């Protein structure tokens, strides 16, 4: 109970695989984990780092997130690179 | 992206054979007047998936134009990325 009660102390960083009827959708599911983690990284940096584009094209699509100047260029010049 | 500054007390005819004749853009074959206050950035999938499939579609297919407030706020905001998305 010891180990658990620690265990839940830092439950930012755990998160459950939704069974989802078996979503089979890893890269979406990984990314978000790694999202909530974080709590510089981006999303956006990540995918450009993988060359999955659609993941990028979702998470850029939704209007929640508001983007400056920077956070785009830092992204534009990793996808450069 | 023509622009344009004119007083509130305009006669609309002129405007409308400056964006005609002038800017070069065709009789619209329809006018779809977006309006809606939309509280809050996000909006609804549903509706979203409407505007980017719905609407802007349609207009395309009708070449009609899509009337909404010129700033990135609100439900131009939403027009606006609809648009993008379906290009």
């Amino acid at each position: 109970q010891a180990q658990v009660e620690r265990i839940m102390t830092r439950k930012e960083l755990l998160t459950v695989y939704s069974s989802e009827d078996g979503s089979e959708e890893f890269e979406t599911i990984v990314l978000k984990a790694l999202v909530k983690a974080c709590g510089y990284l981006d999303a956006l940096r990540l995918a450009v780092a993988w060359n999955r584009v659609d993941i990028a094209q979702s998470e850029l699509f939704r209007g929640d997130i508001q983007w400056r100047s920077f956070h785009l260029e830092a992204s534009l010049m990793d996808a450069l690179l | 992206s023509n622009f344009l500054r004119l007083s509130d007390r305009t006669d609309p005819a002129a405007v409308y054979s400056l964006v005609t004749r002038t800017w070069g853009f065709r009789a619209p074959n329809l006018v779809v007047s977006v309006l809606g206050g939309s509280g809050g950035p996000v909006l609804q999938t549903w509706l979203q998936d409407l505007l980017r499939r719905g609407l802007v579609r349609a207009a395309q297919s009708t070449g009609a134009w899509i009337v909404t407030g010129g700033l990135h706020t609100g439900i131009g905001r939403h027009v606006g990325v609809a648009v993008r998305d379906h290009q």
